[PDB]
RNA sequence: GCUGCAGUUAAAAAGCUCGUAGUUGGAUCUUGGAGGGUGCGCCGUCCCCGCCUUGCCUCCGAAGCGUUUACUUUGAAAAAAU
């Protein structure tokens, strides 16, 4: 069955942009994926998306362009300590430079630059590059 | 799959031919209709797909039988839909 | 997809959106909650009512001419029964299983069967225990269980 | 209630003293017994059972002759076998990183139960707090009852 | 006069004295009045639309609206005939209740019910603003710029009251909640 | 071989299923300009913060005081040698 909800979102976008593909639709959503799809929206990593209202748990259309490698989810959502950060980035991250980690934190789901900006942490979603 | 459809508006004669559940947002694919028999002259409700016999308000009659699918009208009846 | 076999087969009601309706709907909670409680009168399941109401008199869903669920208008009425219907179908169908094995101890397949009926049962208690509906303590017993369909 | 008293020896709490004495009504006196207690402190209210209650329990936090310091945990009963005295079961989780998932893990631990406390029914929730040794294994008593009819999976009543 | 139909709480005036002027204008008549009589309301609140003609949102007791629902249609048609050069709707006061953190504090307020969150009543709002129509489905669009826009599918059928309407929601809706609304047309499943 | 293994044929998926412990579990309940750190020669660049429904109540402090946690965050408490 299912366990999570956002790695279904994840992969099915990855096969998407792997096909050759700009758009999707994801089933079923969360409030979880669409903050980590706009994460990857305020970015630019997709253009916008939709959610569309079943009497259900939603459907999400994503049009995206090409700039996405990749975008990961890490399950268990394991715990970071501000110093395991750092080395989560440099584990899965293709450059120190860009692609974001982006976990949820007690002050709001973020990629890893604005963790650090507002020098909080907690524990991991997932990344993009 | 030819890196070409519009996911959010899709036609509605490929969204008709789709699975009930597979629908772009899901919705049923059945009815319901109103029934005559003219020795009445009043008319009973009924559901596409039907299980129970359907019987008449007065008249031991007959108002379909059922099957694996919908139910299937008696002979000599009419009926209008429907309704929104 | 399925529990007790390897049947995939999606298949299912497809609720309807539109949130009210239907406006060709007359009636009244009042007209169906009569109805139902009159059905329940004479013995008839809360699924058996859903159906021959939905197909002999309109009614698409018993909770959209009333907000509640067929179940809690038997119940607030007070012609709820001892243990839930499917739990109650499920034990009858171990019963006639039973019945049958003891008639023909040959049986293998139904031996497999009965097992398989049975646990789904107990797993099922299981859940209506956690959530009061049976009395910590429930359980399903061969020797009483015929006793308790009828 | 049941005759304290009970055993063989006159329980009494010690240094409070009577003395009843003549003249009419009550007869003696109403009461009859002086009894002594005091709040445990940390803000756990002293149950009212501990005060209206004739029980003697030396043991007990209000009314007996212990003091809570120390440590303060809660735990769920697992067992009230014993007379005046329950076991909890602590579940905590241990980490492991030599690679990371912690398992969780468990310990009991018997814990004093001063009969004013009542309904001790093994499923709840308690908070017992730290004293002098009781016994070889008890280590403290059960300061709080914290309760709940609530886990629904049946529904209790008032 | 003010006293009773602008209750709720505050007595309060002006408009709300005209309106129920006017629910009395209507009142003398026929079938036209002992229907109405029964209805009740709380307060009004006046918001424009961009060009310049206003719309003036009605607001009621909640157990009403069955009632309300009952008429609408007649007294709108009335109220805006009457009161023209506005577009009249009625919604349903609804109480809401935050959600509780933790140190918010919390000794356990009683629960509350979903029939009380913020969401939920917004989504009333929006059931509430159209009206007989009904709405048919709705989606989510995220745009470029971090923001959301919510697209309100309409039904088809008796529309026409609405039609005219569409920009007042839009605009009413976001005097209450902040956001922004759009409006379409469907479909027919075959 | 956590990070970071292999198991159709190479060493390796139990004949098959039920099933307790254990592990694992769908969607959904708050929204919609300046203060402070270090670089570059009075100017600015780049974080961080309250902003353009957000602890209630008791009735500024105090107190009541926490729904439980895990988590994470900021402090203290943290032997020297190393």
């Amino acid at each position: 069955v299912r366990m999570n909800v956002l790695a279904d979102a994840l992969k099915s976008i990855n096969n998407a942009e792997k096909r050759g593909k700009r758009q999707v639709l994801i089933r079923p959503c969360s409030k979880v994926i669409v903050r980590f799809l706009t994460v990857m929206m305020k970015h630019g990593y997709i253009g916008e998306f939709e959610i569309i209202d079943d009497h259900r748990a939603g459907k999400i259309v994503v049009n995206l362009t090409g700039r996405l490698n990749k975008c990961g989810v890490i399950s268990p959502r394991f715990d970071v300590q501000l110093k395991d950060l750092e080395k989560w980035q440099n584990n899965l991250l293709p450059s120190r430079q860009f692609g974001f980690i982006v976990l949820t934190t007690s002050a709001g789901i973020m990629d890893h630059e604005e963790a650090r900006r507002k020098h909080t942490g907690g524990k991991i979603l997932g990344f993009f590059f | 799959m030819p890196l070409a459809k519009d996911l959010l508006h899709p036609s509605p004669e490929e969204e008709k031919r789709k699975h009930k559940k597979k629908r772009l947002v899901q919705s049923p694919n059945s009815y319901f209709m109103d029934v005559k028999c003219p020795g009445c002259y009043k008319i009973t409700t009924v559901f596409s797909h039907a299980q129970t016999v359907v019987l008449c308000v007065g008249c031991s009659t007959v108002l379909c039988q059922p099957t694996g699918g919908k139910a299937r009208l008696t002979e000599g009846c009419s009926f209008r839909r429907k309704q929104h | 997809g399925r529990m007790h076999a390897p049947g995939k087969g999606l298949s299912q009601s497809a609720l309807p959106y539109r949130r009210s309706v239907p406006t060709w709907l007359k009636l009244t909670s009042d007209d169906v909650k009569e109805q139902i409680y009159k059905l329940a009168k004479k013995g008839l399941t809360p699924s058996q009512i859903g159906v021959i109401l939905r197909d002999s008199h309109g009614v698409a869903q018993v909770r959209f001419v009333t907000g509640n669920k067929i179940l809690r208008i038997l119940k607030s009425k007070g012609l709820a029964p001892d243990l839930p219907e499917d739990l109650y179908h499920l034990i009858k169908k171990a019963v006639a299983v039973r019945k049958h094995l003891e008639r023909n101890r040959k049986d293998k397949d139904a031996k497999f069967r009965l097992i398989l009926i049975e646990s789904r049962i107990h797993r099922l208690a299981r859940y209506y225990k956690t959530k009061r509906v049976l009395p910590p303590n429930w359980k399903y017993e061969s020797s009483t269980a015929s006793a308790l369909v009828a | 209630m049941a005759d304290i008293q009970t055993e063989r020896a006159y329980q009494k709490q010690p240094t409070i003293f009577q003395n009843k004495k003549r003249v009419l009504l009550g007869e003696t006196g109403k009461e009859k017994l002086p009894r002594y207690y005091k709040n445990i402190g940390l803000g756990f209210k002293t149950p009212k059972e501990a005060i209206e209650g004739t029980y003697i329990d030396k043991k007990c936090p209000f009314t007996g002759n212990v003091s809570i310091r120390g440590r303060i945990l809660s735990g769920v009963v697992t067992k009230m076998k014993m007379q005046r005295t329950i076991v909890i079961r602590r579940d905590y989780l241990h980490y492991i990183r030599k690679y990371n998932r912690f398992e969780k893990r468990h310990k009991n631990m018997s814990v004093h139960l001063s009969p004013c406390f009542r309904d001790v029914q093994i499923g709840d929730i308690v908070t017992v707090g730290e004293c002098r040794p009781l016994s070889k294994t008890v280590r403290f008593n059960v300061l709080k009852v914290t309760k709940a009819a609530g886990t629904k999976k049946q529904f209790q009543k008032f | 006069s003010a006293k009773i139909v602008k209750p709720n709480g505050e007595k309060p005036d002006e408009f709300e004295s005209g309106i129920s002027q006017a629910l009395l204008e209507l009142e003398m008549n026929s079938d036209l009045k002992a229907q109405l009589r029964e209805l009740n309301i709380t307060a009004a609140k006046e918001i424009e639309v961009g060009g310049g003609r206003k719309a003036i949102i009605i607001f009621v007791p909640v157990p009403q609206l069955k009632s309300f629902q009952k008429i609408q249609v007649r007294l709108v048609r009335e109220l805006e005939k009457k009161f023209s050069g506005k577009h009249v709707v009625f919604i349903a006061q609804r109480r809401i209740l935050p959600k509780p953190t933790r140190k918010s504090r919390t000794k356990n307020k009683q629960k509350r019910p979903r029939s009380r969150t913020l969401t939920a009543v917004h989504d009333a709002i929006l059931e509430d603003l159209v009206f007989p129509s009904e709405i048919v489905g709705k989606r989510i669009r995220v745009k470029l710029d971090g923001s959301r826009l919510i697209k309100v599918h309409l039904d088809k059928a008796q529309q026409n009251n609405v039609e005219h309407k569409v920009e007042t929601f839009s605009g009413v809706y976001k005097k209450l909640t902040g956001k922004d609304v759009n409006f379409e047309f469907p479909e027919f499943q075959l």
